[PDB]
C-alpha cells in the first residue's frame, strides 16, 4: 500500500482532472485543477524533484491558478446532469484500468504497462554533495544561454502583447 | 513522539496568538495615552479567554452563501497555511528540516490569497467580492518583492536551506549588508497580512462569516504575524547558536521576534491609511525597481568581492 | 549632465538609486581584482572525485601521492 | 513501462477530451489546456528525473514559464471576449460563420 | 541473452570496517593521506574496468589497508580519537569547525607517536597517478565492432551531362 | 500601433520561425512556435474589432492545442529514444501526434476549421502573414521529420485537404475565404508529394507563397475584401485587372505559367513512385480551385461590372499605397515556368 | 513521512476547528430571522485594471522563476556567462517594468 | 564581514568535501560488495 503510493496518488490526479475536465463550473474547475496540480506536485516530489514541485506551487498554483481564479471571480455572476455523468464515467473509466493493471500486473491502453510499483524503476546510488535536479536547474546561466535569451525576450514580448492586446487600441 | 513534537509546535502558536491579541490591545492602549484591558484578568490576561469563549456562543451570523464548499474550504486553507508555515522555521532546529524551506515558505504563503478570494466569492456580496480582489491584488503584488528580495539575501545564504541562514549570520547580522533590502522586506510583509498602514479591508471581504469562523480567520492572520516576524528575525537578526545550549538560541530569536511583533504593533498606531493606488504606486514604482537593482547588486557582489557562499 | 542629474535627484531619488546600483552593477565586476578569486574557489571546490591516471612513464607534474609537492596548491586559498 | 506513466498519460488525454468538448465557458476551456499542460510537465519531470538526465532538468520549468504566459495571452483574450457579450460563452462567438 | 556470471558468496566475504560515520569522517584526513595507494588502485580499477566483478581483490586490499590504519590507532592513541569522534559525532552534519581542540589533540598525537601529516586544503583533491600491473582494458565497454561508413565523395566534378535533363530543357 | 511596437512584433514573428527553422533541440522547436504565436496575436487584433478578437481567440485555441500535442509528441520521443534531436521520431505514436499537431498549425483537413474563420476575421497584412509565412515553420518541421511520418496518414490528410479546399472556394463570395480555403488546397499538395521528394514540396511552398502574396498584395492595393467590390477595379485600376487575371489564371496551374510549374512536377515525382491514381484524383480535384479562380477573374477582368457614381472621384487621386514587391511577385508568379530546372537550388 | 503526517494533523486540527466554529453555536436555539450593501442588485462591473495587475504580476512571477536558481547557479565555473545571464535576466525584468510604466499600464494603482 | 566569513565557509567546505573523497574508496569497495551480496542472493533464490 505504501509502496504504491505515487501510483495512489497519481490515480487522485486522474481523477482530479476528471474534477475539472467535466467542466462543472470554471470555479469549481479551477479549485480541481489546484487539487490536481498538489497532488501532481507530491507526485514529482517523490521522485526527488522538490524544486520542480515548489515550482508547481509557487508557479503553477500559486502563481497562475490565483490569476485564473481571479478573472474567473470577475465573472461568473455569483448565484449538472451532462456533469456528473461525465465524471462518473471517466472515474469508471480510471478504476477499470486500476482494477486490471492490479489483477493482471500488466496492461495496454495505447502503450503497454507495468502493474508493480513504481519503485522499482528508481536508482540504487547517491548524487554526493548535490542534487542533480538541483545542479541542472543551476545550469540554465552556464550551459543555457540560448535558452534564457529566448525566454526572457518571450517574457518582454509578452508583457508587450498582454499591454497591446488590452488596450483596445 | 514525532506526534508530541507537532503538538509542541501548532498548540503554542494557538496559545502565543490568543496572547497577541491582549498584546496589541495593550501596547496600542499605552501608546494612545489609555489602558488597554486590565479589568477582565489580573493584568488583562483572561481577556482573550472572555472573548474567544463569547465568540464561540455568539449566533451564527446565518449567510446566503454562493458555494457551501468553498465558505467552508476558506478558514480550513487559512488556518492550514497559517500552520505550515512554522515547520520549516530552525529554531535553532525545525520541525521539518528540509532543503528547500525558504522556497515551501514562499509555495505556502503564495497559496494563502485562495483562502481571500474563496471568502470574497462564497459571500453573496458584490461588495465583499470587490474587497476580495483588492486585498488578493494587493497581496499578490508585494509577493513579487517578497520573492526577489528573498532571492537576493539567499544569495549570501547559498541555498534555500534555513538552518543554513544560521550558520551564515554567524559573524554579522545580514541586515548588516542588506539593510534596504531589509526595510523592503519589512514593509511587504507588512503588507503581505493587510496590516496597517496596508488594511483597505477596514478603510472605507470575510464580514459574511460568523464570529466563529472570523476569530478562525483573525487567528490565522495573527499566526501569519508572529511566523513572518519569526522569519524576519532568522532572515536579517539570525542569533547566536550554541549547538551544546540551544535555548540560548531560542531565547535570543524569541525576544527578537516579540521585539519586531511589537513594532508591527507601534507602526500601526502610529500612520495612516494608503489610498489603494498609493501601495500599488509604492510597489510598481518605488519598491519593485530598488528591489530589481539591489538583486543585480547581489548577484554581481559575491562575484566582485570573491565571497559567493557555499552551495552546502 | 549637472543640472539634470540633481533635477532627478530631487523630483526621483528612488530611480536615481535604482540605476546607479544597478549601473555599479553592471560596471564594478569588470574592474574588480578579486573577480578572478572567485573564478579559482569555484573551480577549486572538488564535488566529484579525483579519478587518478594510469602512471604510463611519462607524467613529471602529476604527484603520486596528495602531499608530494607537485600538483595544484591552494596556499593562495588560505592565505589571501 | 511504468505505471505512473500511465496515470500522467491518461490524465492528458482526459484534460485533451475537455479540451476538445466544449460545453459553454472560454474560462472551463483554459483550465482543461492548462490541466494539459500540468500533465506534461508531471510526465517530462518524471522522465528527466527517472533517467537522471541532469541538464534537462531546466526543461520543465521552461515549459512551465511559455506555457504560463500562453496562459496569460488566453485569458487576456477572454477578457476582450467578456468585453463584447457580458460572458465568457463560446457560443457567442461565431460571427465568422459568414 | 547471457547468463550474467556473479561472484560466489565466499568471494565477497571480508573484514568488515565496522565503525561509524563520525568514526570514518574524523580519521578521514589521515586516512587519505596514509591508505592513499591502494585505493588509488582500487579507484583506477574502478573507473578503467566499469565493473565491480573486476576490481574486487583490490577492493579488499582497501578493506585491508583501512583496518591496519584503524588498529595503528587502536594501539596508540585511542584516547584522542574517541574524544575527537565523539565531538564530530555530536553534530548533526558532522561539523569539522566545532571541533579544533579536539583534532589539535588527535593531530598532535599522532604526529608523536606515528608521525604522520594532516593533508593541506587542497591535497586529498589532487589527481594522482598510479603505478599498475594489470593491463588497460582494450573494450571496457564491451562494444562490438562499428558499421563500416557510407564512401566518400572524391575526384573532379564534371558538368552535369546534356544539362538538366528534365524533359526537353537543354540546359 | 506604435510602429516601433510593430518592427518589435514582426521581428519577433519572424525570429520565433527562425528558431523553428535553426534550432536541434525539440524544446527550441516548442519555443520557436510558442514565440510565433505569441508574437502573431496583436497583428490580428490590429484594427480592434469584435470579428479580430473572435479569430485571435479561434487562433489562440488551435494553435495551442496544436502545442499541447506537440509538446506531447516530444516527451513520448524522449520516452522512447532518450534524446532530443530534431530528426526522425522512434515511435509511431509520437509521429501520430506530431503529424497532428503540424496539420493543426497548417490548417491541414480535417483541422481545416480554422483557416476560413480566422482569415475572414483579420486585415489582409495579417492574413498575409497567417497564409505565407506561418507555414513556413511546420512544414520545416514536416520536412525533419518525414522518416518517421505514416504515409497513409500524410496522404490521407494531403487528399481531404484537397478536397475539402477544393469544394469549400466554390461556395465563397468573401476574398479572404476564396484564400483560405485555397491554402487548404495547397497545403494538400504540399504534404502529398512530402515522402516522395521534399524538394517538390519545397518548391511548392516557394511558388505558393508568391502567388498568395501577390494576390493579397493586389487585394491590398485595390482595398477589396469581396468578390463583388474587386469586381469594381476596371473603372478605377484597369492594370490591376489584367495582374489579377494572370495571377489568378497562374494559382489554378494553367500553363504556360509557373503556378503549373508545382503540381506538375509533384506528378512527376509520383509517377516515378507507381502512385498513379492518387496525382490523378488530386489533378482533377486541382479543377475546382480553377473553377472558383476563373469566377474571380470573370468578375474581376474579362467583364465589366457596373460602378457607382463617386468612383470618379476616385479617378482623381493615384494611388499612394506602398505596394511593395508587387511587380516583381506578379512577374515571378506568371512567368517562370521556362525556368523550371532552377528547382535543383533547393536539393 | 513526518512532513505528510505533520500536514495531515495540521489540516485535521484546521478542520476540527472549523467544524467547533459551523456547529457548536448551531446548537443554540434563539429564534428564527425573519428577513435574514452599496449596490443594491446591480451587476459586478468589470474593472480593466485589477485584471492588467493580475496578469503583470503572472509575468514577472514568471520572470521570477527565472531568477529563482541564482543562489545554486553562482557556484558555476562559467562564472562570465552566468553573471551575464544573471544581469540579463534582471535587466529584462527592469524592461518589462519600464514598458509597463512609459505606455501606461501603471495607472489608478501605479 | 560577509566577505571573510564566506571565504572560510568555503574553506570548510573543500575541508569537507577532501573529508568524503579520503572516504569515497571504501564506502565504494563496500557498496560494490553490498550490490554483489544482493544479485548472488536474489540469484539463488531464483534458482530454487
Ligand atoms: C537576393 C535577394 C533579394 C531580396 C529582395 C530585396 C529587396 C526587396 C525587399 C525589401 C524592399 O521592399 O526593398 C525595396 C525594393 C523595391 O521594391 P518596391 O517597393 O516594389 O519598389 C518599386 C520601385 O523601386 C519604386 O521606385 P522608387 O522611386 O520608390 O525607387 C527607385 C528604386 C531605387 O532603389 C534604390 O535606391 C536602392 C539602392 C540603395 C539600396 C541601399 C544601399 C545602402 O529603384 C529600385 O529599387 C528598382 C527596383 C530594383 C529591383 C527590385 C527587386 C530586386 C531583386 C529581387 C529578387 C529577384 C529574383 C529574380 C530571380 C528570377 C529567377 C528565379 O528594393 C530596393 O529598393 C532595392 C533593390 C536592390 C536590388 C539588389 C539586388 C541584388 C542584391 C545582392
Ligand atoms: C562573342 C561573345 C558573345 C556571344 C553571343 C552569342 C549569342 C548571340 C545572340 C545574342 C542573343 C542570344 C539570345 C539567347 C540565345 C538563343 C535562345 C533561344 O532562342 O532559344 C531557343 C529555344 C529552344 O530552341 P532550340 O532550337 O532548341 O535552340 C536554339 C539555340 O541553340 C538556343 O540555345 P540553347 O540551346 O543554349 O538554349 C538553352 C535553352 C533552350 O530551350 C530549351 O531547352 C527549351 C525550353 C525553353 C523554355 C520553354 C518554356 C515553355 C513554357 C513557357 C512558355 C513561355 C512563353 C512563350 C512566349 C510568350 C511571349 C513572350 O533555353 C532556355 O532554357 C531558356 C528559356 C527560354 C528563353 C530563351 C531566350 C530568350 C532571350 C530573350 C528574352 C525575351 C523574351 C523571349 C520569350 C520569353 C519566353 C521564352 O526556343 C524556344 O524555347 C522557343 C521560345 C522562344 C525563344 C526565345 C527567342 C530569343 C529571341 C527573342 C527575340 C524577340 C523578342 C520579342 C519581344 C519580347 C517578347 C514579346
Ligand atoms: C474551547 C473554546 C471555547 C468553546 C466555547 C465555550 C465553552 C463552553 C461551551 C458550552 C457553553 C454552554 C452552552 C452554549 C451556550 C448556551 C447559551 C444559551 O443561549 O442557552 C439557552 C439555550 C436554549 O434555551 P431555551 O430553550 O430557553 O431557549 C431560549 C430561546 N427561546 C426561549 C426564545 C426559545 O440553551 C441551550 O441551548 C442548552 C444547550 C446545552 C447547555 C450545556 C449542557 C451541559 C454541557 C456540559
Ligand atoms: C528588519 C527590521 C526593520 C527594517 C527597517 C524598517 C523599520 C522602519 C519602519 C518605519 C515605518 C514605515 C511605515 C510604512 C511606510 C511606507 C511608505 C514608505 O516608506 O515608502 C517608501 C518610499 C516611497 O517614496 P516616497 O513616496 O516617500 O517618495 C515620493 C516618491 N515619488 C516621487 C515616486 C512619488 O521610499 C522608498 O521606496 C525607499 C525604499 C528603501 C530605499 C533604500 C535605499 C538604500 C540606499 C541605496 C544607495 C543610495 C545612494 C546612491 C548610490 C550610492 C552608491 C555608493
Ligand atoms: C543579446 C545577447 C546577449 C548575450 C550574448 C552572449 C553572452 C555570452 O557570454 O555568451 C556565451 C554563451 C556560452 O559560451 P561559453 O563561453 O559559456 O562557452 C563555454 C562552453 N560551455 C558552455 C560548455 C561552458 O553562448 C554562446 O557562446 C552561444 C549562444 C549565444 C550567442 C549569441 C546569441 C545572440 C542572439 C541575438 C538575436
Ligand atoms: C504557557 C502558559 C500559559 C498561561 C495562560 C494563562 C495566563 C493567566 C493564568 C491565570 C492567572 C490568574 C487568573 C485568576 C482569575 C480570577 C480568579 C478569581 O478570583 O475568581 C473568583 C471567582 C469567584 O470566587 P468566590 O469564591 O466567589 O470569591 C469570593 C471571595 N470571598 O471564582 C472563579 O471565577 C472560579 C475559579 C476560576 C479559576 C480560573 C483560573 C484561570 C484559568 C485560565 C486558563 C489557563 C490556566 C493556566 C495554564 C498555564 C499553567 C498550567
Ligand atoms: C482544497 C483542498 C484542501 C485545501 C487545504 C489543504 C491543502 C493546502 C495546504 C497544504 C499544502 C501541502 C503542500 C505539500 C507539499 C509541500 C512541498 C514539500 O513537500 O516540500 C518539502 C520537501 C522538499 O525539501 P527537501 O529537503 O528537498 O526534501 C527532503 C529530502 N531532502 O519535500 C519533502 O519533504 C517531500 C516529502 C514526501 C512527499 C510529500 C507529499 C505530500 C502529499 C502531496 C501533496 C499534499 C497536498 C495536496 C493538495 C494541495 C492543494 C493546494
Ligand atoms: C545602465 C544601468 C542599468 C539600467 C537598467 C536597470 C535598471 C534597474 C532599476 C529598474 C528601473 C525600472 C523602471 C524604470 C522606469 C524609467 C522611466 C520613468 O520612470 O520615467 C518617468 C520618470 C518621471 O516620473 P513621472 O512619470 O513623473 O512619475 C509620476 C510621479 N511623479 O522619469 C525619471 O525619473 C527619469 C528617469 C531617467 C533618468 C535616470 C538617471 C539616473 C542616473 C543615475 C546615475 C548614473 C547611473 C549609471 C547608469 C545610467 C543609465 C541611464
Ligand atoms: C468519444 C471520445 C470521448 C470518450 C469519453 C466520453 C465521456 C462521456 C461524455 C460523452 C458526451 C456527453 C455529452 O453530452 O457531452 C456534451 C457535453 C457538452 O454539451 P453541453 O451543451 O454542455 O450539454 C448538453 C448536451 N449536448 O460535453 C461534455 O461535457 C464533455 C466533457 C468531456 C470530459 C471527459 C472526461 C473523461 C472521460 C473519460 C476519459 C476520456
Ligand atoms: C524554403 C522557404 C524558406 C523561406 C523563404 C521566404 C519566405 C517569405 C515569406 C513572405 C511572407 C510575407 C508576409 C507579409 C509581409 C511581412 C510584413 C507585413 O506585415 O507587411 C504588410 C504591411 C502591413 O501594413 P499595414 O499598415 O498593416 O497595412 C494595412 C493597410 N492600411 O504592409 C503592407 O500592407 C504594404 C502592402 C504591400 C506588402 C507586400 C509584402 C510582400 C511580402 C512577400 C514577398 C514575396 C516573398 C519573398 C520572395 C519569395 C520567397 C519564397
Ligand atoms: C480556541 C482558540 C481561539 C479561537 C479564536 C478566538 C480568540 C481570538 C480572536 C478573537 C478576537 C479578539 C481577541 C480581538 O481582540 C478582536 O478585536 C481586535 C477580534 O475581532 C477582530 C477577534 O476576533
Amino acid at each position: 500500500m505504501m509502496t504504491y503510493i505515487v501510483f495512489i496518488l497519481s490515480i487522485i490526479f486522474v481523477m482530479g482532472f476528471v474534477g475539472f475536465s467535466s467542466k462543472p463550473s470554471p470555479i469549481y474547475g479551477g479549485l480541481g485543477l489546484i487539487v490536481s496540480g498538489g497532488v501532481g506536485c507530491g507526485i514529482v516530489l517523490n521522485f526527488g524533484g522538490s524544486f520542480l514541485g515548489l515550482m508547481v506551487f509557487l508557479i503553477y498554483l500559486g502563481g497562475m491558478m490565483v490569476v485564473f481564479g481571479y478573472t474567473t471571480a470577475m465573472a461568473t455572476e455569483q448565484y449538472n446532469k451532462v456533469v456528473l455523468g461525465t465524471f462518473i464515467t471517466g472515474l469508471l473509466m480510471e478504476f477499470l484500468m486500476v482494477y486490471y493493471v492490479l489483477k493482471d500486473k500488466e496492461v495496454e491502453i495505447v502503450f503497454k504497462f507495468n502493474g508493480m510499483g513504481d519503485w522499482v524503476i528508481y536508482d540504487t546510488g547517491d548524487s554526493g554533495f548535490f542534487s542533480e535536479e538541483a545542479m541542472g536547474i543551476a545550469a540554465l546561466y552556464s550551459y543555457g544561454t540560448w535558452l534564457v535569451i529566448v525566454t526572457g525576450w518571450s517574457l518582454l514580448i509578452g508583457v508587450v502583447v498582454i499591454m497591446e492586446i488590452t488596450r483596445g487600441n | 513522539m514525532f506526534m508530541i513534537n507537532v503538538l509542541t509546535l501548532i498548540i503554542p502558536i494557538l496559545l502565543a496568538v490568543a496572547f497577541l491579541t491582549l498584546v496589541e490591545r495593550k501596547v496600542l492602549g499605552y501608546m494612545q495615552f489609555r489602558k488597554g484591558p486590565n479589568v477582565v484578568g489580573p493584568y488583562g490576561l483572561l481577556q482573550p479567554i472572555a472573548d474567544a469563549i463569547k465568540l464561540f456562543i455568539k449566533e451564527p451570523l446565518r449567510p446566503a452563501t454562493s458555494s457551501i464548499s468553498m465558505f467552508i474550504l476558506a478558514p480550513i486553507l487559512a488556518l492550514t497555511l497559517a500552520l505550515t508555515m512554522w515547520i520549516p522555521l530552525p529554531m535553532p532546529y525545525p520541525l521539518i528540516n528540509m532543503n528547500l524551506g525558504v522556497l515551501f515558505m514562499l509555495a505556502m504563503s503564495s497559496l494563502a490569497v485562495y483562502s481571500i478570494l474563496w471568502s470574497g466569492w462564497a459571500s453573496n456580496s458584490k461588495y465583499a467580492l470587490i474587497g476580495a480582489l483588492r486585498a488578493v491584488a494587493q497581496t499578490i503584488s508585494y509577493e513579487v518583492t517578497l520573492a526577489i528580495i528573498l532571492l537576493s539575501v539567499l544569495l549570501m545564504n547559498g541555498s534555500f536551506t534555513l538552518s543554513t541562514l544560521i550558520i551564515t549570520q554567524e559573524q554579522v547580522w545580514l541586515i548588516f549588508p542588506a539593510w534596504p533590502l531589509a526595510m523592503m522586506w519589512f514593509i511587504s510583509t507588512l503588507a503581505e497580512t493587510n496590516r496597517a498602514p496596508f488594511d483597505l479591508t477596514e478603510g472605507e471581504f470575510n464580514v459574511e462569516y460568523a464570529a466563529g469562523p472570523f476569530a478562525l480567520f483573525f487567528m490565522a492572520e495573527y499566526a501569519n504575524i508572529i511566523m513572518m516576524n519569526i522569519f524576519t528575525t532568522t532572515l536579517f537578526l539570525g542569533a547566536f547558536h550554541n549547538p551544546y545550549m540551544p535555548e540560548l538560541y531560542t531565547i535570543n530569536f524569541t525576544i527578537k521576534s516579540l521585539l519586531l511583533s511589537i513594532t508591527f504593533l507601534w507602526i500601526r498606531a502610529s500612520y495612516p491609511r494608503f489610498r489603494y493606488d498609493q501601495l500599488m504606486h509604492l510597489l510598481w514604482k518605488n519598491f519593485l525597481p530598488l528591489t530589481l537593482a539591489l538583486c543585480m547588486w547581489h548577484v554581481s557582489l559575491p562575484i566582485l568581492l570573491s565571497s559567493i557562499p557555499p552551495q552546502t | 549632465v549637472a543640472a539634470f542629474l540633481k533635477n532627478v535627484w530631487a523630483k526621483e531619488p528612488v530611480l536615481v538609486a535604482s540605476f546607479a546600483i544597478a549601473g555599479l552593477a553592471v560596471i564594478l565586476p569588470t574592474l574588480s581584482p578579486y573577480t578572478k578569486y572567485s573564478l579559482m574557489i569555484n573551480r577549486a571546490t572538488p564535488y566529484n572525485y579525483p579519478v587518478p591516471l594510469r602512471d604510463d612513464g611519462n607524467m613529471p607534474d602529476v604527484p603520486s601521492h596528495p602531499q608530494d609537492p607537485q600538483g595544484p596548491s591552494l596556499e593562495w586559498l588560505k592565505r589571501l | 513501462m511504468s505505471l505512473v506513466y500511465m496515470n500522467i498519460m491518461m490524465a492528458f488525454t482526459v484534460s485533451l477530451t475537455g479540451l476538445l468538448m466544449y460545453r459553454s465557458h472560454l474560462m472551463s476551456s483554459l483550465l482543461c489546456l492548462e490541466g494539459m499542460m500540468l500533465s506534461l510537465f508531471i510526465l517530462a519531470t518524471l522522465m528527466i528525473l527517472n533517467s537522471h538526465f541532469t541538464l534537462a532538468s531546466m526543461m520543465p520549468i521552461i515549459l512551465l514559464v511559455f506555457a504560463a504566459c500562453e496562459a496569460a495571452l488566453g485569458l487576456s483574450l477572454l477578457v476582450m471576449v467578456s468585453n463584447t457579450y457580458g460572458t465568457d460563452y463560446v457560443q457567442n462567438l461565431n460571427l465568422l460563420q459568414c | 541473452p547471457g547468463i550474467v556470471e556473479l561472484p560466489s558468496l565466499e568471494d565477497l566475504k571480508v573484514q568488515e570496517v565496522k565503525v561509524s560515520s563520525s568514526v570514518l569522517k574524523a580519521a578521514a584526513h589521515h586516512y587519505g593521506a596514509q591508505c592513499d595507494k591502494p585505493n588509488k588502485e582500487f579507484m583506477l580499477c574502478r573507473w578503467e574496468e566499469k565493473d565491480p566483478r573486476r576490481c574486487l581483490e583490490e577492493g579488499k586490499l582497501v578493506n585491508q589497508c583501512a583496518l591496519e590504519f584503524f588498529r595503528q590507532i587502536k594501539r596508540h592513541c585511542a584516547e584522542p580519537f574517541t574524544e575527537y569522534w565523539t565531538c564530530i559525532d555530536y553534530s548533526g552534519l558532522q561539523l569539522f569547525r566545532r571541533c579544533r581542540k579536539e583534532q589539535a589533540q588527535f593531530d598532535k598525537c599522532v604526529l608523536d607517536k606515528l608521525g604522520w601529516v594532516r593533508p593541506d586544503l587542497g591535497e586529498l583533491s589532487k589527481v594522482t597517478k598510479v603505478k599498475t600491473d594489470r593491463p588497460l582494458p582494450e573494450n571496457p565497454y564491451h562494444s562490438r565492432a562499428r558499421p563500416e561508413p557510407n564512401p566518400e565523395v572524391e575526384g573532379d566534378l564534371k558538368p552535369a551531362r546534356h544539362g538538366s535533363r528534365l524533359f526537353f530543357w537543354t540546359m | 500601433m506604435n510602429p516601433i511596437i510593430l518592427i518589435i512584433i514582426l521581428m519577433t514573428v519572424m525570429l520565433g520561425t527562425i528558431i523553428v527553422m535553426i534550432s536541434t533541440h525539440w524544446l527550441l522547436i516548442w519555443i520557436g512556435f510558442e514565440m510565433n504565436m505569441l508574437a502573431i496575436i496583436p497583428i490580428m487584433m490590429k484594427k480592434h474589432n469584435p470579428r479580430a478578437t473572435e479569430a485571435s481567440t479561434k487562433y489562440f485555441l488551435t494553435q495551442s492545442t496544436a502545442s499541447m500535442l506537440l509538446m506531447m509528441a516530444i516527451i513520448i520521443n524522449l520516452m522512447f529514444s532518450g534524446q532530443w534531436t530534431v530528426m526522425k521520431l522512434f515511435n509511431p505514436m509520437a509521429s501520430m501526434l506530431m503529424t497532428m499537431a503540424l496539420a493543426m498549425k497548417l490548417g491541414m483537413a480535417p483541422f481545416h476549421f480554422w483557416v476560413p474563420e480566422v482569415t475572414q476575421g483579420i486585415p489582409l497584412s495579417s492574413g498575409l502573414i497567417l497564409l505565407t509565412w506561418q507555414k513556413l515553420a511546420p512544414m520545416s518541421v514536416l520536412y525533419q521529420i518525414l522518416p518517421s511520418i505514416n504515409l497513409d496518414l500524410i496522404l490521407t490528410l494531403s487528399i481531404l485537404s484537397i478536397t475539402i479546399g477544393g469544394w469549400g472556394g466554390l461556395n465563397q463570395t468573401q476574398l479572404r475565404k476564396i484564400m483560405a480555403y485555397s491554402s487548404i488546397a495547397h497545403m494538400g499538395w504540399m504534404t502529398a508529394v512530402l515522402l516522395y521528394n521534399p524538394t517538390m514540396t519545397l518548391l511548392n511552398l516557394i511558388i505558393y507563397i508568391i502567388m498568395t502574396s501577390t494576390m493579397f498584395t493586389l487585394f491590398m492595393a485595390n482595398s477589396t475584401t469581396t468578390t463583388l467590390s474587386l469586381s469594381h477595379t476596371w473603372n478605377k485600376a484597369p492594370i490591376m485587372t489584367i495582374l489579377v487575371l494572370i495571377t489568378l489564371l497562374s494559382m489554378g496551374g494553367l500553363p504556360p505559367l509557373s503556378g503549373f510549374m508545382p503540381k506538375w512536377m509533384i506528378i512527376q515525382e509520383m509517377t516515378k513512385n507507381d502512385s498513379i491514381i492518387l496525382p490523378t484524383l488530386m489533378a482533377i480535384t486541382a479543377l475546382l480551385n480553377l473553377y472558383f479562380y476563373m469566377r474571380l477573374t470573370y468578375s474581376t477582368a474579362l467583364t465589366m461590372f457596373p460602378s457607382t457614381n463617386n468612383m470618379k472621384m476616385k479617378w482623381q487621386f493615384p494611388t499612394t499605397k506602398r505596394m511593395t514587391l508587387l511587380p516583381t511577385m506578379t512577374v515571378l508568379s506568371t512567368m517562370l515556368l521556362p525556368l523550371t530546372p532552377i528547382l535543383s537550388i533547393l536539393e | 513521512m513526518n512532513l505528510m503526517i505533520t500536514l495531515l494533523t495540521n489540516f485535521t486540527l484546521a478542520t476540527l476547528l472549523v467544524t467547533i466554529a459551523f456547529w457548536l453555536p448551531q446548537l443554540n436555539v434563539y429564534s428564527e430571522k425573519t428577513s435574514p450593501d452599496p449596490m443594491g442588485s446591480a451587476r459586478l462591473p468589470f474593472s480593466m485594471k485589477f485584471f492588467l495587475v493580475a496578469i503583470t504580476f503572472l509575468l514577472f512571477d514568471l520572470e521570477i522563476a527565472l531568477l529563482l536558481p541564482l543562489p545554486w547557479a553562482s557556484q558555476t565555473t562559467n562564472l562570465n556567462t552566468m553573471l551575464t545571464m544573471a544581469l540579463l535576466l534582471i535587466f529584462l525584468l527592469a524592461v518589462s517594468l519600464a514598458y509597463e510604466w512609459t505606455q501606461k499600464g501603471l495607472e489608478w494603482t501605479e | 564581514s560577509m566577505m571573510r566569513w564566506n571565504r572560510e565557509r568555503r574553506r570548510l567546505q573543500i575541508e569537507d568535501f577532501e573529508a568524503r573523497i579520503a572516504l569515497m574508496p571504501l564506502l565504494q569497495a563496500e557498496k560494490d560488495r553490498r550490490v554483489l551480496q544482493m544479485l548472488r542472493e536474489n540469484l539463488e533464490e531464483e534458482a530454487t
